């Protein structure tokens, strides 16, 4: 209802930041490089430019680089050959392979129901703004930008009935088959399973199953800020050592929790998902930017 | 109304303006501390008068003049219809300094045959080397100053690779773009 | 025997301004005072600065603030320009000063609270006024301050500097007395510098008979602050009348200062609680008037005489609160200064198999001018660059992209950075469609560069 006709009247363009840096990859570039320049810019995502093309033909994001990992990664003892040798437009070559996978923007003009629409049509995290008259690239829309900037106007229309039911009531989120790790699995087998279970994070469990930590594909960059990424023996528990001393522990909520209670809890924390619980902090499902704004725009 | 300004700059103790518009008789000009000016409504199309200074027809040199089977001289204005909207006015005035201006320049090859302009100090705020609060979205930048947009920034080639950098205006946001390009 | 314009009789001579001649003007029915600035149209001509008066009347037609005079309209004959402006009858501030000796503290800050109001809107509608002074500030009968003469004021363009040097030496900041280029905003906050030491003070804190010796105080920036003033005020002197125009207050530093901040009306400024509800916003009426097709009069004439729940009005009432709740989410939109971390904060890259590199302007190099310059020439035949010559130092090239099809056009530029050794800036012009305007900049720019060494 009226959450999704304020969807349609604003322009992305009003999502745009003030003031932002864009990074460009063009696509010769080799793809270690490229993923230490996202460290380095302290950014996730980069637009690649084919400068034979004189085109934007797609984004580099976190995800490729837990994808030539997996692939190509075979031992501690030896190097990870195709992460060196590879450019950027060669790993693609390999990757995209059949899929057709063009290019998915979005205009500044457009709705913002439109760049929702786009997520989960192309299923998606990241929707770049390209200018159509100038063919310029502006900004990287994503889940939690549209849900912080939603979270700005609801004082200014009168609350839904929704917002007030609990996640139980309303069955929001994933309650099957969650894809989880254990305290000790390798970071190799939590590549995997982000490759064949396409998901943004692994919360980790102990032996008796309730989540002492969580694991999402942001952290996997940090193998490459370590240099740390020809060693993918190593648990997803080593793995995060480096966060120990300024993490507050896991993000969760109850399914008695308002949905009200539940967007506050993400836009507040700026992370993308929360972990639903019960008492004893066994894991009963995921609540997810993608599931929330699905369900406003249903 | 069409307003058409009479103004005489020489001087004089009583001046008089005759023309076409009021038969040739002499209509009193308003005196300021110089300038004897009259305003009158005119009818677009062309208009001839004559000045009348301290007893003597004298022509106006800010205006041609035109000479009449008999002798008599006399300027003449023009009156059109785009001297009333004053757009249109400054549309017609914009093509007549274009004009003097083809008479006093293309792309081409050729190089030119003093010192340079000193640097502006605005140019050396480096937006990308402005550490940002770690609370906030590492996208970010701060607003940045309108005279350093569109000017290019750099960082020294290394490993084959050239990163350049710009800030751009997309109508009132702004955009600083990097772009990883080998060599 | 009376001398009208558009029912208006033009009286005196108020006063002759930096371009055009001011004379009073009176309704020959109610008697309503005008001033009307007079400009010929042939001297326009004669300097070639029609398209300056052209923006210059669209500007001012659209200013509308308490403290700028305003225009009504532009009347237009053969040889003459007619702009019929507000009319006010307290005369300059200069006047009130001189006649006064100093000023009140509590009404100087009143002035020049007024005067900042208006020198910041300006800026906003990047307008930089450059002649600012108190014989160009002007007094109602309520002792409200106006802005009047534009005649030296000029837009403010991306990545472009201001060099011209005009204006009286007094008023003038050290960059502009010699002869050095600047952004502008700061040069008109070192004259409200001036102006509220000429407030405070019944003088100018630069002062000099002998004209290359005022050059030098200025310059050196050392004047004298009377110990009648209270030291937050003489804080806010100091920071205005900075050397250094990167050292200097900005509007939003003045706007924080305590001694400002004291009895400050919510109206002046558009962060405060009473602007929406006064001073028009010009974007938000151009976009209201998009979606309903209607003139920039009839939504005024709305808000002005209309009635609340108009749909005009209310669509442009919801413009605004739209925009209020994204400026108050500043740090949404804006990037703070140096706390939880933000999430997706990175780890800095460590070593090899780290040092933050510093991005610099454009190249650097120690060759003679004239040689830097032949690099330069060869560099672009050889790249099949088309260009054009500004001056010497300053050039304009475009190259065809083959691929687009589309023009690429840049514009080069040396400067003289330390003593011998000088700078080449690279600036992008501009003026659907396949590539990237940006990304065709970044291309030329990588071309030039790898070539020259
Ligand atoms: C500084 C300057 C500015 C503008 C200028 O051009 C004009 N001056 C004008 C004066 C008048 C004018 C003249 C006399 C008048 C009135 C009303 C009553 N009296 C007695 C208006 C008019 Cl109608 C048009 C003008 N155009 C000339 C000069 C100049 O160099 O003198
Ligand atoms: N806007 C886009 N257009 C085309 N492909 C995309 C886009 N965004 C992401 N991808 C692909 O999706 C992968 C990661 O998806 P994400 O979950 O958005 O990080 C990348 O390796 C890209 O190949
Ligand atoms: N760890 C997980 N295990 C199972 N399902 C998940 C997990 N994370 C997210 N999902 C679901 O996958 C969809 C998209 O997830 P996300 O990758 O968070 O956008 C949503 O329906 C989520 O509820
Ligand atoms: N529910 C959560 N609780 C605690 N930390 C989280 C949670 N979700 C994401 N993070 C962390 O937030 C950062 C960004 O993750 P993401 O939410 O995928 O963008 C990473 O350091 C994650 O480990």
């Amino acid at each position: 209802s009226v959450y999704t006709s304020f969807m349609k009247s604003h322009r992305c363009y009003d999502l745009i930041p003030t003031s932002s840096k864009l990074v460009v990859f063009d696509t010769s570039l080799q793809v270690k490089k490229a993923f230490f320049a996202l460290v380095t810019n302290g950014v996730r995502a980069a637009p690649l430019w084919d400068s034979k093309k004189q085109s934007f033909v797609g984004m580099l994001t976190i995800t490729d680089f837990i994808n030539i990992l997996h692939r190509y990664y075979k031992s501690a003892l030896v190097q990870i050959y195709e992460l060196e040798e590879h450019k950027i437009e060669t790993w693609r070559e390999v990757y995209l392979q059949d899929s057709f996978k063009p290019l998915v923007c979005i205009s500044p003009n457009a709705s913002l129901f439109d760049a929702v629409s786009s997520l989960i049509r192309n299923k998606i995290h990241r929707l770049p703004v390209i200018d159509p008259e100038s063919g310029n690239t502006l900004y990287i829309l994503t889940h939690k930008r549209i849900l912080k900037f939603l979270k700005l106007f609801i004082t200014e229309f009168p609350k839904p009935e929704f917002m007030s039911k609990s996640l139980e009531e309303l069955q929001i989120g994933t309650y099957a088959n969650i894809a989880m790790v254990r305290t000790t699995t390798p970071v190799y087998v939590a590549l995997g399973i982000f490759v064949q279970h396409r998901v943004s994070a692994l919360p980790v469990v102990d032996e008796k199953g309730r989540v002492v930590d969580i694991y999402s594909k942001f952290d996997v960059i940090n193998l490459a800020a370590e240099k740390t990424y020809n060693n993918l023996d190593v648990s997803v528990t080593k793995a995060l050592q480096h966060r120990s001393h300024y993490f507050e522990g896991v993000l969760k909520c109850y399914l008695h929790e308002t949905l009200e209670t539940i967007i506050n809890r993400l836009v507040e924390a700026e992370v993308h998902r929360l972990v639903v619980v019960d008492e004893n902090d066994v894991v009963k499902g995921i609540v997810s930017l993608s599931d929330i704004l699905q369900a406003l725009v249903l | 109304a069409r307003p058409t300004v009479f103004r005489w700059t020489g001087g004089g103790k009583e001046v008089y303006l005759s023309g076409s518009f009021n038969n040739w008789s002499k209509l009193p000009l308003t005196r300021s501390h110089n300038n004897f000016v009259a305003i009158l409504d005119l009818p677009e199309g062309e208009h001839q008068y004559k000045f009348f200074v301290d007893g003597q027809w004298t022509h106006d040199p800010s205006e041609p003049i035109v000479t009449s089977q008999l002798g008599t001289v006399n300027n003449i204005i023009q009156v059109k219809k785009t001297d009333f909207e004053v757009f249109d006015a400054l549309m017609v005035d914009s093509q007549k300094c274009s004009d003097v201006s083809e008479l006093s320049g293309p792309y081409h090859q050729e190089p030119y045959v003093r010192a340079p302009p000193i640097l502006p100090p605005h140019l050396l705020q480096v937006i990308l080397n402005k550490d940002t609060g770690i609370s906030c979205d590492p996208a970010l930048l701060p607003e940045p100053n309108h005279v350093m947009l569109n000017h290019l920034y750099a960082l020294s080639i290394k490993d084959g690779v050239m990163v350049l950098s710009a800030t751009h205006r997309y109508k009132k946001k702004y955009v600083t773009t990097l772009l990883y390009k080998p060599i | 025997g009376r001398v009208k314009i558009g029912h208006y009789v033009l009286g005196d001579t108020l006063g002759v301004g930096t371009f055009g001649k001011v004379k009073i003007g009176e309704h020959q029915l109610t008697g309503h005072k005008v001033a009307v600035k007079i400009l010929n149209r042939q001297k326009i001509r004669s300097l070639d600065v029609v398209g300056k008066i052209k923006r210059e009347i669209q500007n001012l037609k659209l200013f509308r603030h308490p403290h700028i005079i305003k225009l009504y309209q532009v009347i237009s004959t053969p040889t003459d320009f007619f702009m019929v402006m507000e009319y006010v009858s307290g005369g300059e501030l200069f006047d009130y000063i001189c006649k006064h000796g100093r000023v009140e503290e509590m009404e100087a800050r009143r002035l020049f609270q007024q005067i900042l109001s208006a020198v910041d809107y300006c800026h906003r509608h990047m307008v930089v006024h450059r002649d600012l002074k108190p014989e160009n500030v002007l007094l109602d009968a309520h002792m409200n301050a106006k802005i009047a003469d534009f005649g030296l004021s000029n837009m403010m363009s991306d990545g472009e500097f201001l060099r011209t040097s005009c204006g009286s030496p007094n008023y003038a900041a050290p960059e502009v007395i010699s002869g050095r280029l600047y952004a502008g905003p700061e040069v008109d906050i070192w004259s409200c510098g001036v102006i509220l030491y000429a407030l405070l003070c019944g003088t100018l804190p630069f002062d000099d008979e002998h004209v290359p010796t005022l050059f030098k105080k200025i310059r050196g920036g050392v004047f004298y602050i009377p110990e009648y003033l209270n030291r937050s005020v003489a804080t806010l002197l100091m920071h205005m009348l900075q050397v250094d125009p990167l050292k200097r207050a900005t509007i939003k530093d003045i706007r924080e200062h305590e001694w400002f901040k004291q009895d400050l009306p919510s109206y002046l400024f558009p962060e405060d609680p009473s602007y929406d509800a006064n001073v028009i916003d010009d974007e938000a009426v151009k976009e209201v008037c998009e979606k309903f097709e209607c003139t920039e009069s009839e939504v005024m004439n709305s808000l002005y005489s209309g009635d609340p729940q108009d749909q005009l009005a209310v669509a442009y009432h919801l413009i605004i609160d739209n925009r209020r709740i994204m400026n108050q989410a500043s740090e949404f939109y804006l990037a703070s200064s140096p706390l939880k971390p933000h999430p997706e904060r990175m780890p800095p890259l460590i070593a090899d198999s780290v040092k933050k590199a510093k991005w610099h302007l454009g190249i650097r190099s120690q060759s003679k001018p004239y040689d830097i310059m032949a690099e330069v020439y060869r560099a672009m035949k050889q790249l099949d660059f088309e260009w054009k010559v500004v001056n010497a130092y300053h050039l304009r090239v475009r190259r065809k992209n083959p691929v687009t099809g589309n023009y690429v056009k840049m514009s080069l530029q040396l400067y003289l950075v330390d003593n011998r050794s000088y700078l080449l800036d690279f600036k992008s012009i501009d003026d659907p469609r396949l590539g990237s305007h940006t990304m065709d900049f970044f291309e030329m720019c990588a071309s030039l560069i790898t070539t020259l060494a």
